[PDB]
């Protein structure tokens, strides 16, 4: 009655953008990791102001719309103006999209670090499940999947158990 | 019993940039923008002519001063501000544009 | 006529193994391009980490 | 007393980019890898002549000093030059900085491909630490370490050792 | 006699971009995979289209063949043009190499998702080659091959068997 990230995301989490549910002995949880979301969030907020450099992108006029100059030399300023125009508008598009693809490349690369940090925390003491879960082959109460979120999980404790159902 | 993987790590650090708020620094970076000039005019290789007091189109019509090249050939040519094409008094009709032309002329 | 360039402008000569230079926008020969800023440094190595 | 890039890179090493660092019953040790090293600094070291590609990058003079175009057709010049120099700038700066994200991004895939290398060298004989490092259960002398470096680990040999300690 | 993608291509594969080979007691075959080939078509195939997008690239005649422009003005057009022809240039030859680099960097990331999709249906009765192979430690006949194609690989079957070899 629980999968993971591999399968679909949470509509549940609110207060992250990655987490942990379980379902142990006493019933099912969720949670958020602190470290991964900021991890993302650092990198993906200031894109922005990122595009919003301007050195010195201020520009006074050249043309003036009271008294027009010469026919010929406006109409080369008016396509000389339009064809910058257009090499603009091709570099805002391009920026804007692999903005994009690094910003989503970029998370779900945040999120199965996070996976393999968990199963080295669980070394030989869960199996992984193919959804992104981890079946653990002990008991793990509230205070022990909260030890695997804060990251103590000592492994040793309950590794003989473990390989012991292995 | 414990044997392990790692990389450079340097102990300063560098500047450079990337799609984000500066991204990271790194290990080793190097210089793309040129600033260095030399004052001189390297001309070692190419055969060079300094037109000094006659002006590049003059070198078509045959003023006093244009004597010197009046059947000049070379790969660089640099114009001087004294230079002049004319001796009697006079422009040249569209210029500019036979400037450029003789100049990619050898 | 002993130093050896191919990019030239009216401040002298830019001799360059470099992509860009900042030195005067209307240089000639086989230049590198102009740009605005003065220094952008390439990779050429990995990101550090210190121990 | 020793850990591996996961968490810090290591000063130490001199003589390549990536390394391994083993500590057995004889003590603490060194190395580096000629085909990482390579296959990363082979990628890297020529983006400088893949940006300094010249194919028409000539160009004349179309204004002059000496004797100022006319005032407005200059002033076009002038203009137009500008901007072209706005787009170039734009250009370099954005070139430059995708190379250094590719390079990064580069980097450090070249070190987790040579871990996971080492962990199909060390199939079932050893466990990863989470630092990095890699947990032997079996005594791996120098002549062993550097049969994981050469890349000459037969496995079968202490593998019985190995899941015997499991 | 078999090797996997870590080591080399196949040019046997003809009905597929990846696929499966097996060697078990009735001997050696191959197959495809249609999820992962059809999950990297379909991002390849559009590119072309996406470079082809046409906003407002249509233009018309600002100078003419016939009554040539003033020399001056005329001159400075074909200036202009020429800027603009080698920042487009520029623009066409980038664009194809990012779309290439995105193209290989994504091919491969196909591969090696359904590499550790395979090894989470083997959960715990196979170990990794190294070739990106997969040692079976139970007798996995056509029809068990063809579940693990089918990803209808019921592991707590074979499993008891195959940690028994171990």
């Amino acid at each position: 009655a629980i999968a993971g990230f591999i399968e679909n995301g949470w509509e549940g989490l609110i207060d992250g953008w990655y987490g942990f549910r379980h379902q142990n002995a006493q019933g099912e949880g969720t949670a958020a990791d602190y470290k991964s979301t900021q991890s993302a969030i650092d990198q993906i907020t200031g894109k922005l102001n990122r595009l919003i450099e301007k050195t010195n992108q201020q520009f006074e006029l050249i043309d003036n719309e009271f008294n027009e100059v010469e026919k010929q030399i406006g109409n080369v300023i008016n396509w000389t103006r339009d064809s910058i125009t257009e090499v603009w508008s091709y570099n805002a598009e391009l920026l804007v999209a692999m903005e994009n693809q690094h910003t989503i490349d970029l998370a779900d690369s945040e999120m199965d670090k996070l996976y393999e940090r968990v199963k080295r925390q669980l070394r030989e003491n869960a199996e992984e499940d193919g959804t992104g879960c981890f079946e653990i082959f002990h008991k793990c109460d509230d205070d022990c999947m909260a030890s695997i979120r804060n990251n103590t999980y000592d492994h040793s404790k309950y590794r003989e158990e473990a390989m012991q159902n292995r | 019993d414990k044997i392990c993987l790692g990389h450079h790590a340097v102990s300063n650090g560098t500047k450079v940039n990337t799609l984000t708020e500066r991204g990271v620094e790194v290990v080793n970076a190097t210089e793309t923008v040129e600033r260095t000039n030399i004052p001189r005019i390297c001309s070692k290789g190419k055969r060079t002519v300094d037109l000094g007091q006659c002006g590049l189109l003059g070198t078509i019509t045959g003023p006093p001063q244009c004597d010197q090249f009046l059947e000049f050939s070379a790969d660089l040519i640099i114009e001087r501000r004294e230079g002049s094409d004319v001796c009697y008094p006079g422009k040249f009709v569209n210029e500019e544009a036979l400037r450029q032309i003789l100049r990619e002329s050898g | 006529a002993n130093c050896e360039g191919d990019c030239y402008h009216s401040g002298g000569t830019i001799i360059s193994n470099l992509p860009f230079q900042n030195i005067d926008s209307r240089a000639v020969g086989k230049c590198p391009r102009y740009v605005k800023q003065r220094s952008l440094l390439l990779a050429t190595g990995m990101k550090n980490v210190p121990e």
